[PDB]
């Protein structure tokens, strides 16, 4: 005889997740583990000659290149004297300057920095995250994709994403061959939808840097790194290869991330022994050292690897942490699907959005999550009124705000109209009119009419093989009617000339104006200091849709 | 190994004529594992793209592959020995990549990168579509499957299938043609 | 340079020409209709990317402004090889040889003395870790 | 033509909820309003003249009890001269000794404290939190109800939820008449899910007195306070009505706190152009004042309130704040519901939930929320695994524990069999059989045979009318087969006279320990101190139902 | 415009029910807070009181928007000691004379649920009560989206109907249009 | 008595009385069942409530000592009679005869000096605040 209770307990969706017992032996355990090395440092001659434990001997590429590259040797002696406990304090003390902490947090081991936030409880490590977040200002990015790669859908719902309030967009290919019809798609509905908006388009390495310097994007994000060395091969590069990589994107002014995130070398297939945490240190510190300006973690797309297993949200929300804690700009996942339940993955966004972080979501679906080609996001295009909402309960700035259907429409619209401009003006397989109306008012792909994908993957690949470049989109849009547009893509061109936006945490807002770390400086002391929701902006947040006159 | 169907016959060669697409499966297929990550049958997989592939008049030409447990590098190492130059991978958790010599080893034709999703009816559309692009022809790629929750329930048990697969891993040692009982 | 130069486009326009000698102002729709100017024209130069890593070193970043360093010196190098040179790094793809012959390539044609360092060093620690050709 | 992403978007939860713009003249806004006053205070011959603003000469009977009971004069104007941010500050700030400031914050007027926490947005409130919080250990409260006042029904899911780890439980009444039934059944239910347990029934105030002298309940909480006067005088008491009582429960050696919570002024009618905080401190401060040793506030059943306006669900994690920061026991709410929204309801629970409060919840339904007889809670039974799994997830002690469904079975099995021994012996109207086998198996009432409800409120009001007290139950249970239950039952009664779970905060824990902010004191200061989840009790939260073994 | 006052209500004999409204009854607001009119409610209550052979008599109270203490100001008029309270957004109780003021005998605290159906089997049960009759209760009604849907336009219009208090004035029979 | 003399229940248990002078020992099922105990004898005393004030002073809670010792001096009024106070507190219940009278009963019967000048203080405030009988 069953319990009624519990046979209602078992239909919840959250008990559709995926759960383990943690697994030691295969590093399937989100931090603390009691095989993580120890933290040490031998320097001789200058150079490191033990690092965690490991003598120099037995460093894998990894090692060798965090103890060459990704430690600050000048201060290592004073940091690695100091108490964990009190370094962990200090992280999260509103009244020891971010300005303090950063010459020591980034001459630590990598041991050393997971020491120091294991010590810490989620509310600790929040307190510290809004102190530590390079830029002031807290941003978000979406993703923009569908399962059809679709192109005239891509430019609406970018434009729409961009007029809700994202920074940064990305999108990605259901078939390879697509990328340039997504990618052009992406940046002219980005910049029809408000002018500065940066956009990627993620695929395999040598095709997306390619792509990039045939000028279809403005940057990459998903250059990937790893935290064990037979992961980093099978990922197909080390971390100098990686190294050259974001060296060869800023040659060409383009800014860049890289990626990791914790539970990818378990995904893999060789934790070597070592929890997820320790091992995505490993990662921080490869991208410190490489020398690169951000990284997107947070576990990201392994999330249903720490998720389940004990503290694997909170060593998500520890590894943002080391992050920042290292002065890197930080695009802090909340991207990607991890449970059926709502509950649940809401706790997990309120970690990086209630501190904020330099963007919240690095990846907040601009779309239905069945549309979604990163397999599904935390937050989808369905929860746009809920986040809303929470941005008001709270007095929490989430980088969106409400919008007006007219709005929308209109924008969706004059991107799906721009696109049709391009691709009449490129001579590309036809956008038709009746594609401009069902993009416009498009909820996802379902509602779009099929296109001729044969086609246009053979168009696309032309782009590639007669190297199109992003000037021929400049020109389309010019010769079509769309010189304001024009405008707007030249202008976002020109940012790779500078190098301005090739700096921590680097976004373009307001009329072609960088903002980044270095000059919007986060300067938290504390409350009624620091970055606080106010203003016009406040105003913006508060005129949610449904709020009526009382009297 | 219980269900057993594959047997090595020696250093798979490298084919000489375009009639021919190569089936590249992982160390563990058919071995440790004899059904995907939802319980499809490695036989039936295997069966189902063979037909595809030969109902476009075209050879399959089934090799395992050793030196990594990665799909990709997997689909790599038959690529470069199939004579047309196309060659489908397959892990043992159902994994499917097609794949063309020339191409960047984690790029390719098509990819499906959902192993729940996969039904024997896309196997089967799977290995057409890979003898399609030996003839040259462009092909309507295989729909998209994508399910939002595919991760939150497979991710955690496709970690720990692989985890398996990888101990199956022979640093150097190259591919073996597999005579197959079907 | 240093942070209070920074941004360049804002504090120093005439800091910034492009691979060509053109300057931010000869980038406008007009001169882009009428191929005035092309985007061979639009390529950042590695006396950008140099004041942007003293602006970096200036905010306390070394590290970034070592990248910067090493981006100067690949903007002389063409696209193609320049993804020649990314994919040769990457796993199991070179002889030891072709990645010093890559360094020293970089240093005649470009005088890419760090990057060919960078190269070299990969080179030496590919050997020990068995990332080389044939070493799969 | 409708955007299919708005016709999406209508269709959400979130869009039933009841959103209203801010309308100052009813005090319909949250916090931080214009006709707030400003903070002052005046003192001459040791007696307040002056209270933020407003002269002794117009003070209403609030401002005279706060004035002369709940604020420490001797050191008012020195803290009045102090700086609020910096206050603020030193509230958050891990280094600053809970010890360091109680003595501030109670020489604080209303004003002055609202003006200190309004500097702080939710991480900074949280942080706090965690440090002001007098138990150093959290704890949990359930309703334990059903739209029947069924009480074989009751004694089984407060069994349930007294398995599940809740430390304190609570029912009321559909018909007023049943309320001794349903308090015997809740108490008896309790003793038998785990000795200990605290029970209340929430009754109009002279009727749920009566209750606890007979000795059917083990402490009082509903006991209502409101922060205008008009206000007060519809709820039926005034500050002096209000401090008799406490001290008439004390008197009795029966635990008691009072309740309050931001808009119940505007939902009864008279907030007298004040924000809901402002008027919810002078709540905080007359519980101060009458000694009362703990307060149940965060909005709590007028939480439709705080939350159709910006910044109110902020609003309710500052109130809390308040009332922990002045030496308070906090029962923090989360036990109402305000939306259709699981992402909303989750964002809101957190507040409390992250740092942790005396009670997270002071009333998780226990039971599904149709038979909520507080009208629905913030979180009901379906959300147990849910809970169950964010505690895991997050490495925070929220008070619940993953149970089996064979212990449940036997442990509601054997508290509706006791009842049933109860009702025998005592004479009351008959629980068969047929009721014991369905009460043990349901899920809620619709799982329950019907009563006769008339007969069933006869018999009840006889225990009320005849003075039949609590050790006729003892006598019931050791006569009918269940002396276990009766010695607990004896040990409930008995700790009625030492005064123990009087003090702040206290519970029952164990082998009959009483636990309280007196003997488990607060002493956070920083990572790695303070409260823990470790041990056997982390143990526990890791072992939630599905999690598979992967080896 | 159905509701007219006859003058000051007074003490009640026996087989008699008191229907006090509240200050905006039929007035300022003539539906309740889903819109079903006042006249309706009214007409159900009476209907339900009549039918089971006791007269129904129908007063304002203003001393206080509270639906307990206009029903408490009620039942110290009633002959039968029973009463019913109706607010103008509907929230109902009955009524006992020697009751506590917060205290019922039956209530109805969720105005959104109640029909006209509810309202008719109030008076009925109120009218069982004055004849020292124990009606079954009326059943129990709870919506757990009740107050997420309904508490702010609750709290509007209690606001709303406070502004027809006064103090000191006793409550006015009511002529009830046919 | 200090935070470490506490809970009475597990530190000092011999330290409890109740108003029968019957201590915690004497309690158990079978003084109940022979009812050699009564609910009469279940009664806190003034004594255990003085004793829980002081240990709330050292935990530096002044005003819940307040509070209990209150609730000592109303250890003595009977059950019906503390019901009735209540109630006479409750607005538009009393005259200010009605709560003079009230205060001086609790002084001068019960000795409840405190809980009298709180009643006083009261009557003067509803004078003042309109809440006494009448003024509704
Ligand atoms: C998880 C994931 C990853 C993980 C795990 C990869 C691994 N080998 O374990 C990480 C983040 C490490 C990753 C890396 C890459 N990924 Co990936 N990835 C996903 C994602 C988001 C979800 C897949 C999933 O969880 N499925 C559910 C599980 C239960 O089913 P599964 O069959 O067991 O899933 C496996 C495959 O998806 C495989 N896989 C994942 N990515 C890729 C890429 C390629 C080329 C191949 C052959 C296989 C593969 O890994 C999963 C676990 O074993 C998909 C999005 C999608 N639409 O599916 C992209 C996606 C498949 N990945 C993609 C890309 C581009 C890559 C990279 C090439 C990017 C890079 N910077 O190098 C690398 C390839 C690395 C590698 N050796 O596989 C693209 C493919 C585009 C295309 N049409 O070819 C996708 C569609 C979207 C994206 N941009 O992330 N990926
Ligand atoms: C909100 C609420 C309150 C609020 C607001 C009351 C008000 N007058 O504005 C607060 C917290 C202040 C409150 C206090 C009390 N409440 Co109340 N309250 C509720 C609750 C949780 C939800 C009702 C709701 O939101 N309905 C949705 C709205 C849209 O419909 P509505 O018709 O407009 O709702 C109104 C009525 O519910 C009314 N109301 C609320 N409580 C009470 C109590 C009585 C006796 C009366 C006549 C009316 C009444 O206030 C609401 C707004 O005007 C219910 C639980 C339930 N089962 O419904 C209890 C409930 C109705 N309250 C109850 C009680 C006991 C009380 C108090 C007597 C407790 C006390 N310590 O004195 C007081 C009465 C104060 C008063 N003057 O009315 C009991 C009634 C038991 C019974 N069968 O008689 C309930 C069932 C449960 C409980 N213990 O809280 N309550
Ligand atoms: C979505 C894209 O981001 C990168 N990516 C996503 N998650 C991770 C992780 N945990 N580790 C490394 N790279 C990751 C991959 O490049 C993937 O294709
Ligand atoms: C549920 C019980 O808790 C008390 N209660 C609930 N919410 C509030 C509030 N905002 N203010 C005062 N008392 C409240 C009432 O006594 C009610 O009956
Ligand atoms: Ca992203
Ligand atoms: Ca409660
Ligand atoms: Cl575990
Ligand atoms: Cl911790
Ligand atoms: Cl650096
Ligand atoms: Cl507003
Ligand atoms: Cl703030
Ligand atoms: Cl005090
Ligand atoms: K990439
Ligand atoms: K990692
Ligand atoms: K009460
Ligand atoms: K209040």
């Amino acid at each position: 005889m069953r319990s009624k209770r519990f046979e209602a307990l078992a239909k919840r969706p959250v008990n559709q997740d995926g759960f383990v017992k943690e697994w030691i032996e295969e590093g399937f355990i989100a931090m603390e583990s009691p095989n993580d090395p120890k933290p040490s440092i031998k320097i001789v001659n200058g150079a490191v000659t033990e690092l965690d434990g490991k003598p120099v001997s037995d460093f894998d590429l990894i090692d060798h290149f965090i103890a060459r590259y990704g430690i600050n040797l000048n201060r290592a002696e004073e940091v690695m004297a100091m108490d964990s406990v009190k370094l962990a304090n200090m992280l999260c003390d509103p009244n020891v300057k971010r300005s303090e902490i950063v010459p020591l947090t980034t001459a630590m081991t990598p041991a050393k920095i997971v020491e120091v936030v294991s010590h810490m409880n989620v509310v600790e490590m929040m307190m510290a995250m809004q102190k530590m977040r390079a830029r002031r200002t807290p941003s978000q990015q979406a993703h923009v994709t569908n399962v059809k790669d679709n192109p005239v859908q891509i430019a609406a719902d970018a434009a729409e994403g961009a007029w809700r309030g994202f920074d940064e967009q990305e999108t990605t290919v259901a078939v390879a061959r697509y990328a340039p019809f997504n990618a052009i798609a992406l940046l002219v509905g980005s910049q029809v939808g408000r002018p500065g908006v940066l956009t990627q388009c993620s695929l395999e390495e040598a095709t997306e840097l390619k792509l990039g310097m045939l000028g279809h994007t403005c940057y990459a994000e998903t250059i990937s790194v790893y935290g064990t060395e037979p992961v980093f091969t099978d990922g197909d590069d080390t971390p100098w290869s990686k190294g050259f990589l974001a060296s060869s994107y800023a040659s060409r002014g383009l800014k860049m991330r890289f990626t990791s995130g914790s539970g990818s070398e378990v995904q893999m297939g060789y934790a070597e022994g070592k929890s997820m945490l320790y091992l995505e240190a490993r990662c921080i510190y490869i991208t410190k050292a490489a020398g690169v300006q951000g990284l997107q973690n947070g576990s990201v797309s392994c999330i249903g690897v720490p998720s389940a297993v004990p503290s694997g949200i909170r060593a998500v929300l520890a590894e943002n942490l080391i992050c920042s804690s290292l002065d890197l700009e930080c695009a802090s996942s909340n991207d990607q699907t991890f449970t059926h339940s709502d509950m649940r993955r809401t706790a997990r966004l309120l970690m990086q959005f209630l501190p904020g972080t330099d963007f919240i979501s690095s990846g907040y679906s601009a779309v239905p999550n069945y549309d979604n080609m990163f397999a599904g996001s935390n937050e989808d295009a369905e929860d746009f009124d809920d986040y809303n909402v929470i941005q008001r309960d709270l007095k929490v700035d989430g980088g969106l705000r409400p919008v007006r259907e007219e709005d929308v429409i209109a924008i969706r619209n004059k991107a799906a109209r721009a696109l049709q401009a391009v691709f009449a003006g490129m001579g590309l397989p036809p956008i038709t009119d009746e594609e401009v109306e069902a993009a416009t008012y498009a909820h996802g792909s379902k509602d779009m009419p099929e296109r001729n994908i044969v086609e246009d993957i053979k168009f696309a690949q032309e782009i590639i093989n007669k190297n199109r470049n992003g000037l021929e989109v400049v020109k389309a849009l010019a010769q079509g009617g769309f010189t304001d547009v024009a405008q707007d893509m030249l202008n976002i061109q020109k940012a790779k000339l500078t190098g301005d936006y090739l700096h921590t945490s680097a976004i373009i807002v307001g009329d072609g104006q960088v903002l980044s770390a270095v000059n919007d400086v986060n300067d938290y002391a504390g409350p009624a200091t620091g970055y606080r929701l106010q203003g016009e902006r406040w105003e913006e947040i508060k005129n949610i849709p449904g709020a009526l006159d009382p009297n | 190994g219980p269900g057993g169907f594959l047997t090595e016959v020696g250093e798979a060669r490298q084919g000489t004529q375009q009639d021919e697409v190569i089936i590249a499966v992982g160390p563990a297929f058919g071995l440790a594992q004899t059904v995907n990550i939802v319980g499809i049958p490695h036989k039936s997989i295997l069966r189902e793209v063979i037909a595809g592939i030969e109902e476009e008049g075209i050879k399959a030409r089934v090799i395992r592959c050793f030196k990594s447990s990665d799909v990709a590098f997997v689909a790599v190492e038959g690529n470069r020995l199939s004579g047309s130059g196309i060659s489908i991978g397959i892990q043992s958790k159902g994994t499917t990549v097609i794949h063309q010599q020339g191409l960047p080893p984690l790029s390719n034709l098509e990819l499906f990168p959902q192993a729940p999703l996969l039904t024997l009816e896309t196997y089967r559309q799977i290995g057409k579509n890979a003898a399609r692009y030996a003839k040259r022809e462009s092909p309507q790629p295989v729909p998209t499957l994508n399910d939002q929750m595919a991760r939150p329930k497979y991710q955690a048990k496709s970690a720990i299938l692989h985890i398996k697969e990888t101990k199956y891993v022979v640093t150097g040692k190259n591919p073996q043609e597999l005579r197959v009982a079907l | 340079a240093r942070v209070s130069d920074y941004p360049l486009a804002n504090k120093h326009p005439e800091w910034v020409k492009t691979a060509t000698n053109k300057t931010l102002d000869d980038f406008t729709l007009e001169n882009v209709l009428s191929n005035k100017v092309t985007a061979q024209d639009m390529r950042i130069t590695p006396e950008t990317l140099r004041l942007q890593a003293s602006i970096a070193k200036d905010a306390g970043r070394d590290r970034l402004a070592m990248n910067f360093e090493r981006a100067a010196e690949l903007t002389a190098v063409p696209d193609d090889r320049i993804l020649e040179i990314y994919n040769a790094l990457r796993p199991y793809r070179s002889t030891k040889e072709e990645l010093l012959a890559i360094a020293d390539d970089l240093e005649s044609r470009y005088q890419a003395k760090i990057c060919a360092a960078f190269v070299r060093e990969a080179a030496t620690l590919y050997v020990e870790r068995k990332k080389l050709k044939g070493d799969d």
